[PDB]
Protein backbone atom coordinates (compact mmCIF):
# COMPACT_ATOMS: atom_id res chain seq x y z
CA UNK A 1 0.00 0.00 0.00
CA UNK A 2 1.64 3.32 -1.41
CA UNK A 3 1.40 5.91 1.16
CA UNK A 4 1.75 10.10 0.77
CA UNK A 5 2.19 11.91 3.88
CA UNK A 6 2.08 15.72 3.30
CA UNK A 7 4.29 15.97 6.72
CA UNK A 8 6.64 18.68 5.63
CA UNK A 9 6.90 21.26 2.97
CA UNK A 10 5.18 20.97 -0.10
CA UNK A 11 3.91 23.17 -3.28
CA UNK A 12 0.36 23.28 -4.73
CA UNK A 13 -0.49 24.79 -7.96
CA UNK A 14 -4.21 24.93 -8.70
CA UNK A 15 -4.94 24.88 -12.53
CA UNK A 16 -7.93 25.07 -14.48
CA UNK A 17 -8.48 22.10 -17.05
CA UNK A 18 -10.51 24.70 -19.57
CA UNK A 19 -7.72 27.86 -19.75
CA UNK A 20 -4.90 25.83 -18.04
CA UNK A 21 -4.76 29.29 -16.15
CA UNK A 22 -2.65 28.90 -12.78
CA UNK A 23 -5.32 29.94 -10.46
CA UNK A 24 -3.04 30.01 -7.32
CA UNK A 25 0.11 28.85 -6.50
CA UNK A 26 1.27 28.25 -2.88
CA UNK A 27 4.61 26.55 -1.26
CA UNK A 28 3.80 25.36 2.48
CA UNK A 29 6.81 25.55 4.63
CA UNK A 30 4.93 26.07 7.77
CA UNK A 31 0.77 25.65 8.13
CA UNK A 32 1.44 27.38 11.30
CA UNK A 33 3.58 30.47 10.53
CA UNK A 34 2.97 33.86 11.90
CA UNK B 1 -8.20 29.84 -23.18
CA UNK B 2 -5.69 29.56 -26.39
CA UNK B 3 -2.64 28.27 -25.88
CA UNK B 4 -0.09 31.23 -26.19
CA UNK B 5 -1.73 32.88 -23.45
CA UNK B 6 -1.45 29.51 -21.26
CA UNK B 7 2.05 29.28 -22.36
CA UNK B 8 2.96 32.78 -21.23
CA UNK B 9 0.59 32.90 -17.71
CA UNK B 10 2.83 29.78 -16.55
CA UNK B 11 5.97 31.00 -17.71
CA UNK B 12 5.24 34.11 -15.55
CA UNK B 13 3.76 32.51 -13.08
CA UNK B 14 7.12 30.17 -12.30
CA UNK B 15 9.11 33.12 -13.01
CA UNK B 16 7.07 35.23 -10.38
CA UNK B 17 7.19 32.10 -8.14
CA UNK B 18 11.09 31.91 -7.84
CA UNK B 19 12.17 35.66 -7.47
CA UNK B 20 9.01 35.50 -4.54
CA UNK B 21 11.51 32.40 -2.87
CA UNK B 22 14.60 34.07 -3.50
CA UNK B 23 13.10 37.39 -1.41
CA UNK B 24 11.91 35.67 1.48
CA UNK B 25 12.93 31.83 1.26
CA UNK B 26 11.47 30.76 4.35
CA UNK B 27 8.34 31.78 4.21
CA UNK B 28 5.19 30.22 2.68
CA UNK B 29 4.26 31.66 -0.60
CA UNK B 30 0.63 31.87 -1.67
CA UNK B 31 -0.35 34.20 -4.56
CA UNK B 32 -2.61 33.89 -8.27
CA UNK B 33 0.01 34.23 -11.03
CA UNK B 34 -3.69 35.10 -12.99
CA UNK B 35 -4.54 37.70 -10.84
CA UNK B 36 -1.41 39.39 -11.21
CA UNK B 37 -1.05 38.78 -15.05
CA UNK B 38 -4.30 40.44 -15.96
CA UNK B 39 -3.78 43.10 -13.67
CA UNK B 40 -0.54 43.82 -15.40
CA UNK B 41 -2.18 43.17 -18.75
CA UNK B 42 -4.66 45.52 -17.62
CA UNK B 43 -1.98 48.44 -16.81
CA UNK B 44 -0.50 47.66 -20.55
CA UNK B 45 -3.17 48.44 -22.20
CA UNK B 46 -2.66 52.54 -21.19
CA UNK B 47 1.18 52.00 -21.66
CA UNK B 48 3.48 53.03 -24.54
CA UNK B 49 6.27 52.16 -25.87
CA UNK B 50 9.39 51.02 -23.68
CA UNK B 51 6.62 51.55 -20.94
CA UNK B 52 4.62 48.74 -22.97
CA UNK B 53 7.25 46.54 -24.49
CA UNK B 54 8.76 45.92 -20.54
CA UNK B 55 5.06 44.95 -19.55
CA UNK B 56 4.53 42.63 -21.93
CA UNK B 57 8.04 40.69 -22.05
CA UNK B 58 8.33 41.17 -18.33
CA UNK B 59 4.09 39.16 -18.67
CA UNK B 60 6.57 36.71 -21.00
CA UNK B 61 4.77 37.15 -24.12
CA UNK B 62 6.89 36.01 -27.40
CA UNK B 63 6.46 39.83 -29.50
CA UNK B 64 7.44 38.25 -32.03
CA UNK B 65 4.76 35.54 -32.32
CA UNK B 66 2.02 37.91 -31.08
CA UNK B 67 0.80 41.71 -30.62
CA UNK B 68 -0.70 43.61 -27.63
CA UNK B 69 -3.89 43.26 -29.60
CA UNK B 70 -3.63 39.83 -29.63
CA UNK B 71 -2.82 39.57 -26.34
CA UNK B 72 -5.72 42.20 -24.68
CA UNK B 73 -8.46 40.03 -27.07
CA UNK B 74 -6.95 36.85 -25.38
CA UNK B 75 -7.43 38.84 -21.79
CA UNK B 76 -10.87 39.52 -22.96
CA UNK B 77 -11.59 35.91 -23.57
CA UNK B 78 -10.12 34.69 -20.75
CA UNK B 79 -12.34 36.66 -18.12
CA UNK B 80 -15.03 35.60 -20.05
CA UNK B 81 -14.18 32.13 -19.82
CA UNK B 82 -13.59 32.45 -16.02
CA UNK B 83 -16.71 34.17 -15.26
CA UNK B 84 -18.71 31.56 -16.89
CA UNK B 85 -21.89 30.26 -14.85
CA UNK B 86 -21.32 27.08 -12.84
CA UNK B 87 -23.52 24.88 -10.75
CA UNK B 88 -19.97 23.04 -9.41
CA UNK B 89 -17.84 25.36 -8.45
CA UNK B 90 -17.28 29.18 -7.23
CA UNK B 91 -15.01 31.15 -9.52
CA UNK B 92 -15.13 34.97 -10.46
CA UNK B 93 -12.34 37.34 -11.48
CA UNK B 94 -13.31 40.74 -11.62
CA UNK B 95 -11.05 43.90 -12.65
CA UNK B 96 -12.09 48.27 -11.95
CA UNK B 97 -10.03 51.41 -11.74
CA UNK B 98 -10.83 53.88 -8.99
CA UNK B 99 -9.72 57.47 -10.77
CA UNK B 100 -9.65 60.94 -9.48
CA UNK B 101 -12.80 62.60 -10.73
CA UNK B 102 -10.82 65.18 -12.12
CA UNK B 103 -8.16 63.10 -14.01
CA UNK B 104 -9.29 63.77 -18.26
CA UNK B 105 -8.83 59.79 -19.51
CA UNK B 106 -8.95 59.13 -23.54
CA UNK B 107 -12.17 57.42 -24.26
CA UNK B 108 -10.75 55.01 -26.19
CA UNK B 109 -8.89 53.55 -22.88
CA UNK B 110 -11.89 53.61 -20.93
CA UNK B 111 -14.05 52.06 -23.46
CA UNK B 112 -11.14 49.45 -23.95
CA UNK B 113 -10.93 49.25 -20.13
CA UNK B 114 -14.71 47.49 -19.96
CA UNK B 115 -14.45 46.15 -23.86
CA UNK B 116 -11.36 43.64 -22.84
CA UNK B 117 -11.26 43.71 -18.93
CA UNK B 118 -14.51 44.63 -17.93
CA UNK B 119 -13.56 47.08 -15.53
CA UNK B 120 -16.01 49.94 -15.14
CA UNK B 121 -14.24 53.26 -14.00
CA UNK B 122 -15.14 54.28 -10.12
CA UNK B 123 -14.75 57.96 -9.59
CA UNK B 124 -12.05 58.67 -6.14
CA UNK B 125 -11.50 61.14 -4.03
CA UNK B 126 -8.61 60.24 -3.41
CA UNK B 127 -7.29 63.04 -1.62
CA UNK B 128 -10.04 61.57 1.37
CA UNK B 129 -7.24 59.19 1.50
CA UNK B 130 -8.87 56.80 4.32
CA UNK B 131 -12.07 57.15 2.56
CA UNK B 132 -10.68 56.18 -0.97
CA UNK B 133 -8.34 52.86 0.67
CA UNK B 134 -12.30 52.08 2.23
CA UNK B 135 -14.18 51.84 -1.00
CA UNK B 136 -11.01 50.15 -3.17
CA UNK B 137 -10.85 47.29 0.12
CA UNK B 138 -14.91 47.30 0.13
CA UNK B 139 -15.01 46.56 -3.53
CA UNK B 140 -12.11 43.72 -3.17
CA UNK B 141 -14.06 42.41 -0.32
CA UNK B 142 -17.40 42.04 -1.94
CA UNK B 143 -15.33 40.31 -4.70
CA UNK B 144 -13.85 37.88 -2.62
CA UNK B 145 -16.88 37.14 -0.33
CA UNK B 146 -14.59 38.38 2.55
CA UNK B 147 -11.50 37.21 2.19
CA UNK B 148 -9.37 39.65 1.18
CA UNK B 149 -9.82 42.63 4.01
CA UNK B 150 -7.26 44.82 3.44
CA UNK B 151 -5.55 44.66 0.19
CA UNK B 152 -4.78 48.81 0.13
CA UNK B 153 -2.44 49.67 3.77
CA UNK B 154 -1.61 52.82 2.57
CA UNK B 155 -2.69 55.11 -0.31
CA UNK B 156 -0.94 58.41 -1.11
CA UNK B 157 -3.19 62.04 -0.99
CA UNK B 158 -1.98 62.62 -4.53
CA UNK B 159 -2.83 59.05 -6.07
CA UNK B 160 -4.57 59.94 -9.67
CA UNK B 161 -5.60 55.72 -10.56
CA UNK B 162 -5.53 52.54 -8.89
CA UNK B 163 -6.39 49.48 -11.29
CA UNK B 164 -7.68 46.63 -9.41
CA UNK B 165 -8.19 42.45 -10.33
CA UNK B 166 -9.50 40.18 -7.67
CA UNK B 167 -9.54 36.78 -7.86
CA UNK B 168 -12.03 34.27 -6.07
CA UNK B 169 -12.22 30.59 -5.78
CA UNK B 170 -13.96 28.06 -3.88
CA UNK B 171 -14.54 24.79 -4.43
CA UNK B 172 -15.63 21.01 -3.05
CA UNK B 173 -13.00 17.74 -3.44
CA UNK B 174 -14.39 15.20 -5.74
CA UNK B 175 -13.43 12.97 -2.88
CA UNK B 176 -13.67 14.64 0.36
CA UNK B 177 -11.81 13.71 3.76
CA UNK B 178 -13.79 12.56 6.58
CA UNK B 179 -12.92 15.15 9.66
CA UNK B 180 -13.77 12.24 11.73
CA UNK B 181 -10.32 11.17 10.45
CA UNK B 182 -8.19 14.22 10.98
CA UNK B 183 -6.39 14.08 13.86
CA UNK B 184 -3.27 16.38 15.24
CA UNK B 185 -0.12 14.96 13.84
CA UNK B 186 3.48 16.29 13.37
CA UNK B 187 4.03 18.67 10.36
CA UNK B 188 8.10 18.83 10.07
CA UNK B 189 9.60 21.87 9.15
CA UNK B 190 13.26 20.64 9.11
CA UNK B 191 14.62 16.90 9.89
CA UNK B 192 15.06 18.08 13.91
CA UNK B 193 11.62 20.74 14.25
CA UNK B 194 8.31 20.25 13.52
CA UNK B 195 4.89 21.84 14.69
CA UNK B 196 1.77 20.12 15.72
CA UNK B 197 -1.36 20.55 12.56
CA UNK B 198 -4.79 19.08 12.00
CA UNK B 199 -4.03 16.56 9.49
CA UNK B 200 -6.42 15.44 6.96
CA UNK B 201 -6.24 11.77 5.56
CA UNK B 202 -8.51 9.62 2.73
CA UNK B 203 -7.95 5.82 2.80
CA UNK B 204 -7.84 3.47 -0.41
CA UNK B 205 -7.77 6.55 -2.85
CA UNK B 206 -7.14 5.65 -6.49
CA UNK B 207 -5.75 9.00 -8.00
CA UNK B 208 -3.15 10.56 -10.77
CA UNK B 209 0.55 9.61 -9.25
CA UNK B 210 4.05 10.22 -9.98
CA UNK B 211 7.58 9.62 -8.63
CA UNK B 212 9.89 11.88 -9.76
CA UNK B 213 12.81 10.21 -9.21
CA UNK B 214 15.44 12.50 -10.93
CA UNK B 215 13.85 15.83 -9.43
CA UNK B 216 13.12 13.64 -5.81
CA UNK B 217 9.85 14.35 -5.50
CA UNK B 218 6.34 12.89 -5.72
CA UNK B 219 3.31 14.71 -7.72
CA UNK B 220 -0.02 13.94 -6.67
CA UNK B 221 -2.96 15.19 -8.69
CA UNK B 222 -6.79 15.82 -6.54
CA UNK B 223 -9.62 17.07 -8.27
CA UNK B 224 -12.02 19.21 -7.58
CA UNK B 225 -15.97 18.81 -8.68
CA UNK B 226 -15.89 21.35 -11.80
CA UNK B 227 -13.03 22.26 -13.70
CA UNK B 228 -10.14 22.67 -11.45
CA UNK B 229 -7.78 20.29 -10.17
CA UNK B 230 -4.61 21.04 -8.09
CA UNK B 231 -1.29 19.44 -8.41
CA UNK B 232 0.17 18.76 -4.92
CA UNK B 233 4.24 18.47 -5.33
CA UNK B 234 6.21 16.76 -2.41
CA UNK B 235 9.66 16.91 -2.50
CA UNK B 236 11.44 14.43 -0.20
CA UNK B 237 13.17 15.96 2.94
CA UNK B 238 15.61 18.86 1.97
CA UNK B 239 14.92 18.69 -1.80
CA UNK B 240 12.28 21.45 -2.14
CA UNK B 241 15.09 24.10 -2.76
CA UNK B 242 16.66 21.48 -5.85
CA UNK B 243 12.48 21.21 -6.98
CA UNK B 244 12.02 24.83 -6.67
CA UNK B 245 14.92 25.77 -9.37
CA UNK B 246 13.21 22.86 -11.43
CA UNK B 247 10.10 24.70 -11.78
CA UNK B 248 9.07 25.54 -15.27
CA UNK B 249 6.20 25.34 -17.86
CA UNK B 250 8.34 22.42 -19.13
CA UNK B 251 8.44 20.48 -15.93
CA UNK B 252 4.55 20.91 -14.86
CA UNK B 253 3.80 19.66 -18.81
CA UNK B 254 6.11 16.53 -18.18
CA UNK B 255 4.67 16.38 -14.70
CA UNK B 256 1.29 16.29 -15.81
CA UNK B 257 2.24 13.83 -18.57
CA UNK B 258 3.71 11.42 -16.49
CA UNK B 259 1.15 10.92 -14.14
CA UNK B 260 -0.57 7.51 -13.78
CA UNK B 261 -3.16 6.14 -11.79
CA UNK B 262 -2.24 4.20 -8.61
CA UNK B 263 -4.06 3.11 -5.33
CA UNK B 264 -3.21 4.81 -2.55
CA UNK B 265 -3.27 3.42 1.05
CA UNK B 266 -3.73 6.61 3.03
CA UNK B 267 -3.23 10.04 1.71
CA UNK B 268 -2.88 12.80 4.65
CA UNK B 269 -2.89 16.29 4.23
CA UNK B 270 -2.64 19.06 6.07
CA UNK B 271 -5.84 21.60 7.15
CA UNK B 272 -4.19 25.15 6.68
CA UNK B 273 -4.99 28.53 6.08
CA UNK B 274 -2.39 30.86 5.09
CA UNK B 275 -1.74 34.17 3.54
CA UNK B 276 0.51 36.77 2.52
CA UNK B 277 0.47 39.94 1.24
CA UNK B 278 3.31 41.15 -0.84
CA UNK B 279 4.57 44.46 -2.42
CA UNK B 280 5.59 43.27 -5.93
CA UNK B 281 7.62 46.39 -6.83
CA UNK B 282 11.29 44.45 -6.44
CA UNK B 283 10.13 41.50 -8.36
CA UNK B 284 8.57 43.44 -10.78
CA UNK B 285 11.95 45.32 -11.53
CA UNK B 286 14.00 41.95 -11.48
CA UNK B 287 11.33 40.98 -14.62
CA UNK B 288 12.33 43.54 -16.60
CA UNK B 289 8.98 46.14 -15.73
CA UNK B 290 11.13 49.47 -14.90
CA UNK B 291 10.43 52.51 -16.75
CA UNK B 292 6.81 52.45 -15.69
CA UNK B 293 7.68 53.09 -12.13
CA UNK B 294 10.22 55.81 -13.36
CA UNK B 295 9.66 59.67 -14.66
CA UNK B 296 10.64 58.01 -18.24
CA UNK B 297 7.08 56.41 -17.65
CA UNK B 298 5.11 56.09 -20.91
CA UNK B 299 1.19 55.55 -19.58
CA UNK B 300 0.05 58.36 -22.78
CA UNK B 301 -2.69 55.53 -23.62
CA UNK B 302 -4.80 56.23 -20.46
CA UNK B 303 -4.59 60.05 -20.76
CA UNK B 304 -3.20 61.39 -23.82
CA UNK B 305 -0.08 62.86 -22.09
CA UNK B 306 2.80 61.07 -20.53
CA UNK B 307 1.81 62.43 -16.93
CA UNK B 308 1.17 58.78 -14.73
CA UNK B 309 3.46 56.83 -13.47
CA UNK B 310 2.90 53.52 -11.41
CA UNK B 311 4.05 54.10 -7.49
CA UNK B 312 3.39 50.40 -6.09
CA UNK B 313 1.59 47.15 -7.14
CA UNK B 314 0.45 45.31 -4.18
CA UNK B 315 -1.06 41.72 -4.05
CA UNK B 316 -2.49 39.86 -1.44
CA UNK B 317 -3.46 35.84 -1.30
CA UNK B 318 -5.53 33.39 1.19
CA UNK B 319 -5.34 29.97 0.83
CA UNK B 320 -7.98 27.73 3.18
CA UNK B 321 -7.43 24.22 2.98
CA UNK B 322 -9.88 22.05 4.59
CA UNK B 323 -11.65 18.75 4.86
CA UNK B 324 -15.00 19.42 2.35
CA UNK B 325 -12.40 21.45 0.08
CA UNK B 326 -10.71 24.79 -0.64
CA UNK B 327 -10.91 28.41 -0.31
CA UNK B 328 -9.03 30.77 -1.92
CA UNK B 329 -9.22 34.46 -3.35
CA UNK B 330 -6.26 36.87 -4.01
CA UNK B 331 -6.19 40.74 -5.31
CA UNK B 332 -3.84 42.63 -6.86
CA UNK B 333 -3.85 46.77 -6.99
CA UNK B 334 -1.47 48.87 -9.40
CA UNK B 335 -1.19 52.32 -8.05
CA UNK B 336 -0.58 55.25 -10.48
CA UNK B 337 0.26 58.97 -9.81
CA UNK B 338 0.72 62.20 -11.42
CA UNK B 339 4.27 62.17 -13.24
C1 LIG C 1 1.80 22.83 -18.61
C2 LIG C 1 0.53 23.16 -19.50
C3 LIG C 1 0.91 22.97 -20.99
C4 LIG C 1 1.73 24.12 -21.63
C5 LIG C 1 1.07 25.43 -21.31
O1 LIG C 1 0.94 26.32 -22.15
C6 LIG C 1 0.57 25.58 -19.94
C7 LIG C 1 0.14 24.55 -19.20
C8 LIG C 1 -0.35 24.83 -17.82
C9 LIG C 1 -1.42 23.89 -17.31
C10 LIG C 1 -1.14 22.47 -17.67
C11 LIG C 1 -0.73 22.27 -19.14
C12 LIG C 1 -0.63 20.79 -19.57
O2 LIG C 1 0.54 20.22 -19.12
C13 LIG C 1 -1.89 19.94 -19.12
C14 LIG C 1 -2.30 20.21 -17.68
C15 LIG C 1 -1.28 19.56 -16.69
C16 LIG C 1 -2.44 21.71 -17.45
C17 LIG C 1 -3.02 21.78 -16.03
C18 LIG C 1 -4.10 20.64 -16.02
C19 LIG C 1 -3.77 19.71 -17.23
O3 LIG C 1 -4.67 19.89 -18.25
C20 LIG C 1 -3.75 18.23 -16.90
O4 LIG C 1 -3.57 17.80 -15.78
C21 LIG C 1 -4.01 17.28 -18.06
O5 LIG C 1 -5.00 16.39 -17.58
Amino acid sequence: RTIVRFNRPFLMIIVDHFTWSIFFMSKVTNPKQA
Amino acid sequence: VDRGLASANVDFAFSLYKQLVLKAPDKNVIFSPVSISTALAFLSLGAHNTTLTEILKGLKFNLTETSEAEIHQSFQHLLRTLNQSSDELQLSMGNAMFVKEQLSLLDRFTEDAKRLYGSEAFATDFQDSAAAKKLINDYVKNGTRGKITDLIKDLDSQTMMVLVNYIFFKAKWEMPFDPQDTHQSRFYLSKKKWVMVPMMSLHHLTIPYFRDEELSCTVVQLNYTGNASVFFILPDQDKMEEVEAMLSRETLARWGDSLEFREIGELYLPKFSISRDYNLNDILLQLGIEEAFTSKADLSGITGARNLAVSQVVHKAVLDVFEEGTEASAATAVKITLL
